[PDB]
């Protein structure tokens, strides 16, 4: 009568999909089976026309939306967490469901990896010292002892230093953020005295 | 869950395809097991999703434009007020009881038109230039944009006639 | 009938044959001031057009304002009485001149139909179920109607007559109320009310009677 | 000595789904306060009033036509709180905190939060001693306590603004001969008044001599919305300086009806459902803790006043209009001051 | 680059786009149309699309259209050559004589000017009608209103009042018609090219004013924003030359229509009685755009529409507090038979006090006012 | 291309999870 | 099967009362609007509804 705990929680009616979904699986223990299963309906989502059709169309009767997805679901591996998944989406039309309910499973299962993403930008490409010496005060900007990736990148405009796009937080230690900075730190001390 | 996400999901990840080998085998004769419970997919035509009262919505039609003249299946006259992200809400001419869900809408093209002309002089037509006096179609008329702008500053003058009612009550 | 056409949408067709039939009305008219003629159009019942639009919107989940009519039909009644016009020189010389009927709901003029269209249209005939039963057939108010453009718009003989009748006219509109005293005092309190009562009986006719 | 106090930000962060109307719809912070400022990429502030599931309705302190979508927004963990202090006295500022007078900075001020509770009952104490307001059709027939509520309602182009300003005059023309303790101190919020009118009010207080005393927060119609809003509890967070200080102060709110449509036009734009005169349900609740800030402390929690005057236009006499049924439940009384009287010689119109 | 109309409702348009999306209050232009259409963006769907408002009408739009971005708000061309020019809101000639002489295209989207740069000179600006200058006088570089009813003389008061001051003046002034009739348009063309002050021929840049018309044919893009295409060229003339420019705006009520048509269609839910939610900010930003500053003047002249003579609808009642002198027309005054039919109480200005003028027109003009306030006190007991 | 239709949610049954909820729990063995 | 045409009747089966439906809006899903003539208390959502 219990389920394994979310790891974190979501909005309503179209992502609590996801967090019922990693509820399920994990307690199967199933985790990094279907999630890689969700990508393959996307590839055919994206490649197949015959399929995605079914998850736009608003003529096709509600019979041939359950029929043509468990006579595509077969066993072939697939699992039956999954077949009655994507029963239950063409069971009321939720066909159209999959690209949302995906990323936030991929929000979740990052979210029970303890993974954040971020993306560090430069003027400079990092090479192997330079890159050893930005995670250690990355590390301080994590709140735990969690995973951290990297997604560096260049622009010109920042003049060194690095902002960390956590998507959640920002950190700037550029210097063209500290001469901005240090030019109102000017004008408001020549005008005051 | 952003859009980055979504183009993030437009690059494969999948690590696997242990699935896309077979179900790219049994879609087919899936699709043609039930093909007659299919209507063909449609583009610059229209289909009906919802009908009623004067008021039906149309899936489909990239073609049409606001105030286009459609023309249902069974020769009724329809009109495209507003146009939304998916249907087209068209209203319609006349009476709507003939329209089901799943009857073909064709776009017409024009705007309105209803036919101008001195040979109506003596013609009684509804808002659509069909003759309701008895007298047959109109003879001697050709079509003019009803939705045409005001004419402009420069075109117009001062007025002078007086333009008599024939009433005391007005006229002085 | 053999100078007039008739664009007649009734109350047991659709919506939108009603909506579109002054708008098609115009478009007859726009012919006889294209080719330099003169055109005459009315637009009757021009409220019941406009719940002929406030039918289709509500139907097309558009937002409902003032009275759950649209917010666009001023717009809808701008565009159907801008387009009648007298042209220049240029274009043949024609002419539009419009009729527009609103009903008032037994005297609202500040009803939303009502405020709209005495904004567009340049005069005014107000026809109140008072006057319809004091004997004055056809029922105009005089103090409440306006035009604009007055002189070189009458017939001009009557023109220079008109300001005697008017003015005459307006003191006598004061002075008919004030008849709760039995005064009729120094032979202009009596004669203005003897005055302006023969222009009421002066200005009654008949129906359908064209003179 | 800034460079060697340099610690960077952590500040977390909020991605702008839609945007418009001078309100801002973001998404993401997963840790902002009700009623937080906040701060755009381009220098204009902001703060998030309603706060949903998916997404976080934020307000606009200012022009909205520099936002895109996929912007940034900035916690600044606070919030939002204006400088208090004797600095602003002269100043003539906007209602977030900024002076607009083009004086520089407000130096000898201090920030604090515009929104806390109003005084509780054993803070209070009777007002026994009177407020001297210089008309005498005020002091004499209706009048007005030091620590008092008192509602100047009219029409419009009447005097309200004239029985506010003559009160302030009569101030500097008693203050030159009372001590310094129970010297009265004028902050007549300018609420959707003029740029221009503000003008000849900065003028009046100058060349009387007043500027020593007022403080002008001037929200004008030009501005955006949330500014009109806030104007007159930052007036009277001003007015919350010279109340523990045990000072004796004027506030006064000058057209409140328009911090009416100011509260007014957030609220359906940020979708919240609406009441009577399709104004939000809690206007009233936005209108008490208001109007219940000012009072008369007492004599031990710091013994100083604080009396308002707000003012409510009506449209031509209507006292029942549900903007002014609100003032008229939570302050005292009425100085009806009325237009068709006006031409009447009797000034004010004091019925 | 560049994105599509992805939807159309009347006339609000939706233009999706393939990041970078447009700021706010800029032009968005649609290829293959009939005349060159500008949408003006008014707020962000979310899903990288921008919602649009329509300077001419959308019949004709097709889903999935070129949309192109110029990246900025609607250009006009201000200048000297545009004096003697009847013009559209997007930069338009519709008076049929070339293009626009002029150059050095100007947002007309702008901020107020601030509170710094304020004038509080007050001038009095003796009109001509002794129901004016005696009882409401103006101010020069100052605001005048103009109320009343359908049908009590309001559009005849502005030309009479341009015959007074927009004459003898002799420097530039401008007519920004906002959704007037093409009647009191066309007629005052004729009585401009007759008096002299617009001129055709060679003599094109000695003339004294420009023509913005947004008349009622038009959709309510272009009735919202004719009053800021008027406005921005008047404020071309004031910064940039100094010279006083006279504002002869038209019916400011068909500003706020104009935006109350589609601001229930951009998907907000309407204010007090069904005009739009947004109305403050609106006409607020509308109005301290027109003042007077250090650099030069502009003597605004205002005419409003009231409906039915009732000044408890919101959209006057926001005006009365931005108007220094108010000639409120009454139709009682002109159901006597009086013409201008200026009332005398409700009709009040801001530059009535003895402290600017002298006592000799404060007196009379308050001894005006005892002796027709106790005169309407009087005609209901005279019955 | 082939995914612009699929960006979004849309869906009729605003209680959807509960209706789906019943479908997964069943391959839970 | 297929939608009737509009303003065409219904007959419900099952019922304590011979009930008949009018159909006027067809409102997708292959559904369509109906006002009932008669007492609608005792429907159930599977009761077989056939058109004449
Ligand atoms: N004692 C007085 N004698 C003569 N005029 C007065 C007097 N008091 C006020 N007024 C008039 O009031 C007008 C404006 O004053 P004030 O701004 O106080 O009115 P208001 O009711 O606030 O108007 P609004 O609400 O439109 O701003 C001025 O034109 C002034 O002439
Ligand atoms: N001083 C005047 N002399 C002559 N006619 C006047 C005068 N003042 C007003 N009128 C009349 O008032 C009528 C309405 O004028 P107009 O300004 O068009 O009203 P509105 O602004 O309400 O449309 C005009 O027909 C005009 O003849
Ligand atoms: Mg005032």
């Amino acid at each position: 009568l219990k389920l394994p705990t979310a790891p974190l929680q979501l909005s309503g009616t179209s992502a609590q999909i996801a967090t019922l979904l990693w509820q399920v699986a994990a307690k199967e223990n199933q985790l990094d089976k279907v999630q890689d299963e969700l990508y393959q309906f996307i590839e055919l989502f994206k490649q197949h026309s015959e399929l995605r059709r079914l998850a736009t169309d608003p003529f096709v009767p509600t019979l041939v939306r359950t029929k043509i997805i468990s006579s595509v679901l077969k066993d072939s591996g697939a699992s039956e967490i999954t077949k009655k998944l994507f029963e239950a989406l063409a069971d009321e039309g939720a066909l159209s469901a999959l690209l949302e309910v995906t990323v936030n499973y991929e929000e979740l299962m990052l979210a029970h990896k303890k993974e954040v993403y971020c993306t560090v930008i430069t003027a400079e490409p990092l090479d192997k010292l330079e890159r050893v010496e930005l995670t250690k005060k990355a590390e301080k900007f994590v709140d735990a002892g969690f995973k951290l990736v990297m997604q560096e990148k260049i622009d010109k405009k920042l003049l060194g230093g690095f902002v960390i796009e956590f998507s959640d937080r920002r950190v700037d230690m550029s210097t063209a953020k500290k001469v901005e900075e240090f030019n109102n730190f000017v004008n408001k001390l020549v005008l005051s005295i | 869950a952003d859009a980055k996400a979504l183009d993030e999901l437009r690059k494969p990840k999948f690590s696997s395809k242990y699935l896309i080998q077979h179900v790219s085998q049994k879609l087919i004769p899936a699709v043609k097991e039930w093909e007659k419970s299919y209507q063909p997919p449609v583009i610059h035509l229209g289909r009906v999703l919802s009908v009623g009262d004067g008021i039906a919505r149309v899936y489909g039609l990239k073609s049409v434009q606001a105030g286009e003249l459609v023309c249902f299946d069974s020769g009724v006259k329809g009109m495209a007020l507003n146009l939304q992200a998916d249907h087209v809400g068209v209203v319609v001419f006349g009476n709507d009881s003939v329209i089901h869900q799943g009857d073909l809408v064709y776009r017409t093209g024009q705007i309105v038109n209803v036919p101008i002309g001195p040979g109506t002089l003596g013609r009684v037509t509804d808002g659509l230039g069909q003759p309701i006096d008895g007298k047959g179609p109109l003879t001697n008329v050709r079509s003019s944009l009803v939705e045409v702008k005001a004419p402009g500053i420069i075109a117009r003058q001062s007025v002078r006639e007086p333009l008599f009612t024939g009433v005391k009550a007005v006229d002085a | 009938m053999r100078y007039t056409i008739m664009v007649s949408a009734t109350a047991s067709d659709a919506a939108p044959l009603q909506f579109l039939a002054p708008y098609s009305g115009c478009a007859m008219a726009e012919y006889f001031r294209d080719t330099g003629k003169h055109g005459l159009i009315i637009y009757d019942d021009l409220s019941k057009q406009s719940v002929a639009y406030r039918q289709m919107s509500l139907l097309l989940r558009r937002p409902p304002g003032r009275e759950a009519f649209p917010g666009d039909v001023f717009y809808l009644h701008s565009r159907l009485l801008e387009r009648a016009a007298k042209l220049s020189k240029e274009l043949g010389g024609g002419s539009l001149t419009a009729f527009p009927v609103i009903e008032t709901q037994a005297g609202d003029v500040s009803a939303y139909i009502a405020t709209n269209v005495i904004s567009i249209t340049d005069g005014q005939i107000f026809l109140e179920t008072e006057l319809f039963y004091k004997g004055i057939r056809p029922a105009l108010n005089v103090g409440l109607s306006v035009s604009r453009v007055g002189s070189a718009a009458q017939f001009p003989g009557m023109k220079q007559v008109a300001g005697t009748l008017k003015l005459e006219l307006a003191q006598y509109r004061e002075v008919a109320a004030f008849a709760q005293f039995g005064s009729d005092l120094d032979a202009a309190t009596q004669y203005v009310l003897e005055r302006g009562a023969r222009l009421t009986e002066m200005l009654k006719q008949k129906q359908f009677a064209p003179i | 000595e800034w460079e060697k106090s340099y610690q960077p930000p952590v500040i977390h962060l909020g991605r702008v789904l839609s945007v418009g109307d001078g309100i801002a719809r973001v998404y993401g912070l997963k840790s902002v306060q009700a009623g937080e400022l906040v701060c755009f990429d381009s220098g204009v502030k902001g703060m998030a009033l309603n706060l949903q599931a998916d997404h976080v309705g934020v307000v606009v302190f200012g022009n909205d036509s520099v936002i895109h979508q996929g912007d940034l927004v900035y916690r600044t963990g606070q919030i939002v709180n204006v400088p208090i202090g004797p600095g602003t006295l002269g100043r003539v500022t906007d209602g977030l905190g900024q002076p607009i007078d083009g004086k520089g900075p407000l130096t000898n001020v201090r920030s604090s939060l515009v929104e806390v509770k109003a005084p509780g009952i054993i803070a209070r104490q009777s007002v026994r001693e009177p407020l001297f307001t210089g008309v005498k059709a005020v002091d004499a027939l209706v009048p007005i306590g030091r620590g008092q509520r008192e509602l100047i309602i009219g029409d419009r182009q009447t005097g309200k603004t004239a029985v506010a300003i003559d009160a302030i005059i009569h101030q500097k023309n008693c203050n030159e001969q009372v001590p310094k303790a129970q010297r009265v101190y004028c902050v007549y919020v300018a609420v959707g008044q003029k740029r221009s009118t503000v003008a000849q009010l900065v003028k009046l207080f100058t060349q009387t001599g007043a500027m020593r005393y007022t403080i002008m927060v001037s929200a004008t119609a030009s501005d955006a919305a949330p500014l009109q809003f806030l104007a007159p509890y930052s007036g009277c967070a001003m007015a919350e300086y010279f109340r523990d200080t045990g000072k004796h102060g004027l506030i006064i709110y000058d057209d409140l009806s328009k911090q009416s449509v100011a509260y007014r036009q957030m609220s359906l734009l940020l979708r919240r459902p609406p009441g009577r005169e399709a104004f939000p349900g809690d206007v009233f609740y936005l209108h008490s803790r208001l109007l219940e800030r000012a009072a008369k402390l007492s004599k031990e929690l710091g013994g100083g006043s604080l009396t308002a005057f707000p003012v409510i236009e009506t449209q031509a006499g209507d006292v029942s209009a549900y903007i002014a049924t609100n003032v008229i439940s939570i302050t005292d009384g009425q100085i009806f001051l009325e237009t068709e009287l006006f031409y009447k010689g009797i000034r004010p119109a004091l019925n | 680059d560049a994105g599509y109309v992805s939807q159309v409702i009347g006339p609000v348009v939706d233009v999706r786009f393939d990041g970078e999306l447009p700021s706010i209050l800029s032009s968005l232009e649609v290829e293959g149309h009939s005349v060159r259409l500008v949408l003006e963006v008014a707020q962000h769907m979310g899903d990288n699309t921008v919602r649009c408002i329509a300077m001419d009408s959308t019949d004709g739009l097709v889903r999935g259209q070129k949309v192109v971005d110029t990246g900025s708000p609607i250009k006009v061309p201000v200048g000297r050559g545009t004096l003697g020019r009847i013009m559209n809101v997007i930069g338009e000639p519709v008076d049929e004589q070339g293009p626009i002489d002029a150059a050095d295209i100007w947002s007309i989207h702008r901020e107020a000017p601030e509170f710094t740069e304020q004038s509080t000179e007050q001038e009095i600006l003796v009109t001509g009608i002794k129901v004016v200058d005696l009882l409401a006088p103006y101010q020069r570089g100052g605001k005048i209103g103009l109320f009343g009813g359908a049908g009590v003389g309001k559009t005849v008061l502005i030309m009479e009042l341009i015959n007074n001051v927009a004459k003898a003046h002799g420097g530039f002034s401008v007519f920004a018609g906002v959704g007037e009739r093409t009647r009191e348009g066309n007629d005052l063309y004729r009585e401009m090219i007759e008096s002299g002050v617009i001129k055709l021929g060679a003599e094109r840049g000695n003339s004294k004013c420009t023509l913005v018309y947004g008349q009622m044919n038009e959709p309510p893009g272009a009735r919202a924003r004719v009053a800021l295409t008027g406005l921005t060229v008047a404020e071309y003339f004031r910064d940039i030359e100094g010279q006083d420019v006279l504002l002869f705006v038209d019916n400011i009520f068909r500003f706020t229509q104009a935006n109350s048509e589609v601001s229930a269609l951009l998907g907000r839910i309407p204010s007090a009685v069904g005009y739009q939610p947004t109305l403050a900010t609106d006409l607020g930003g509308l109005q301290e755009r027109i003042t007077t500053t250090t650099k030069g003047s502009i003597t605004s002249v205002q005419a409003v529409y009231v409906p039915a003579d009732d000044l408890t609808d919101p959209a006057p009642a926001t005006t009365f507090a931005h108007l220094d002198a108010t000639t409120v027309l009454s139709r009682s005054i002109a159901e006597l038979g009086i013409y201008p039919a200026v009332d005398p109480l409700d009709s009040t200005s801001r530059m009535l006090n003895p402290n600017v003028i002298g006592a000799e027109h404060y007196n009379v003009a308050r001894g005006v006012q005892k002796v027709l306030q106790d005169y309407k006190n009087l005609q209901d007991i005279i019955a």
